[PDB]
């Protein structure tokens, strides 16, 4: 509820759906999202959004073009079923986002951000093309804000990100319990990234 | 304006005439109108020519309108996006001449039984073509030739039994091929060629595991990472990596990539 802005934004949520987060802890991540959403004019007109929980392949719950009232979204976002799988390919969800989310460029004047909630580390066999994706994304003016969480956050990937571009600022949290803490600060940095929006 | 909504979204002038029972295009709409939504109405038919007055028209939606016929006259200088999904069109109209700037074409979920030769002639700028959910059984030869900039193709959910061997020729920017849920059994020799294709869905097919599925076998082997499964769950959609989904018709859900090819020719 603190500070809260509204802008031309295409915000993508990528939630780690690995076991490195208890079901109980998944909820605290989901909460984090629902808040992030509230602090933003939800509509395919100002701020579009998408929620994807990953591990083996992506699980799209919301899409930028999905037309549903804000109330409706926030709900769905919160009803995202816990996965708890053992693996969560970060390389995969980014390969996915690069080609299945930001393939074409509809709203060219808006900013794009791929909030990447990492809580684990993907099996190295899957990172072969990681960088490609981050590059191909940046090439599409997509900004990636990795948000490490807990002792198993893949820092090298959060670091490789930070340095692919300036806006790729990272954020680390000892746990899910620390999101409600950083929430505001984060959604801030976002505000300062995208162009103002008229009511 | 009286019937539809208006609203300057950034530098786009969006107009909504969606879900309000309309039977045909309203009158005097904004002269800057870049985007037009006509979804969920009742038209059964339409005629792109009546849109010429809208010289700024960058995007059009005629989905869920019962369209069974689409007149294609005059010309729409800048239309890049055309949604005709969820309609009852018996036959794919020839957009080429009239929609020179089209980059996205969606006729998924219609009644299409076939695509006339040169069906795509004139649509060079085309990048996304979706024909999922139809009744196509086979394809025209140079179907995709008119479009070498294509990035995604969806032919999933149709009754296709075989693809044109050189269907992907010229496409060096294709990044997604969707063919799951069809009647295919084999893959033409060198059908994939040598591009990368990060996303290909081939599950849901009676793959005939005989000596002629071998090109397709190796191919899969070198592309395990590129084969995904599509699952919809009325609230979630999932693209999951699994080369194993491409299974042998009768062979007890036997992974086609593991098919021994025992007794098959040497070369």
């Amino acid at each position: 509820h603190d500070f809260y802005c509204s802008r031309l934004l295409d915000l993508v949520f990528l939630l780690d759906g690995s076991s490195r987060l208890s079901e109980a802890e998944f909820e605290v991540l989901k909460a984090f999202v629902v808040d992030m959403m509230e602090q933003l004019r939800i509509s395919q007109k100002w701020v579009r959004v998408a929620v994807v929980e990953y591990h083996d392949g992506s699980h799209a719950y919301i899409g930028l073009k999905d037309r549903k009232r804000p109330s409706e979204l926030r709900r769905i976002a919160s009803q995202v079923k816990y996965a708890g799988s053992q693996v969560a390919s970060t390389s995969e969800v980014l390969k996915y986002t690069l080609f299945q989310i930001f393939s074409k460029i509809d709203r060219p004047e808006a900013s794009r951000i791929a909030l990447l909630l990492m809580a684990s580390q993907e099996p190295q066999r899957m990172s072969r093309n990681f960088v490609r994706y981050v590059q191909g994304l940046k090439k599409k003016k997509v900004i990636v804000i990795p948000v490490g969480i807990g002792p198993h956050a893949n820092l090298k990937q959060i670091r490789l990100i930070e340095k692919q571009a300036p806006e790729n600022k990272a954020f680390v949290l000892s746990s899910v319990d620390e999101l409600e803490q950083q929430r505001d600060e984060i959604v801030s940095y976002l505000c300062d990234l995208a162009p103002e929006a008229p009511p | 304006h009286p019937i539809c909504e208006v609203s300057k979204v950034a530098s786009h002038l969006e107009v909504n005439c969606d879900k309000r029972q309309l039977t045909a295009l309203p009158p005097d709409l904004p002269k800057d109108t870049t985007i037009l939504h006509l979804s969920e109405n009742l038209l059964y038919t339409f005629s792109l020519a009546t849109l010429m007055p809208y010289t700024r028209l960058t995007q059009l939606n005629l989905d869920r309108c019962e369209l069974t016929k689409l007149q294609v006259d005059g010309t729409l200088p800048v239309l890049g996006t055309l949604d005709l999904s969820h309609n009852q069109l018996q036959s794919l109209p020839l957009l080429g001449q009239t929609l020179p700037a089209l980059t996205v074409l969606d006729v998924s979920f219609n009644r299409l039984t076939s695509l006339p030769l040169g069906a795509l002639r004139g649509l060079g700028e085309l990048q996304e073509l979706y024909l999922k959910g139809n009744e196509l059984k086979t394809l025209p030869p140079g179907l995709l030739t008119p479009t070498p900039k294509l990035e995604k193709l969806s032919l999933a959910n149709n009754q296709l039994t075989e693809l044109p061997a050189g269907l992907l020729n010229g496409l060096e920017n294709l990044d997604t091929l969707l063919l799951q849920e069809n009647s295919l059994y084999t893959i033409p020799k060198g059908f994939f060629g040598s591009h990368l294709l990060p996303f290909a869905f081939l599950h849901g097919n009676p793959w005939l595991c005989n000596c002629e599925i071998l090109y397709f076998r190796r191919w899969l082997q070198d592309n395990a990472e590129n084969v995904y499964v599509w699952k919809q769950g009325v609230d979630v959609k999932a693209v999951t990596s699994n080369v194993a989904s491409v299974q042998c018709d009768n062979s007890d859900k036997f992974p086609v990539y593991k098919y021994p090819g025992k007794g098959c020719p040497t070369l």
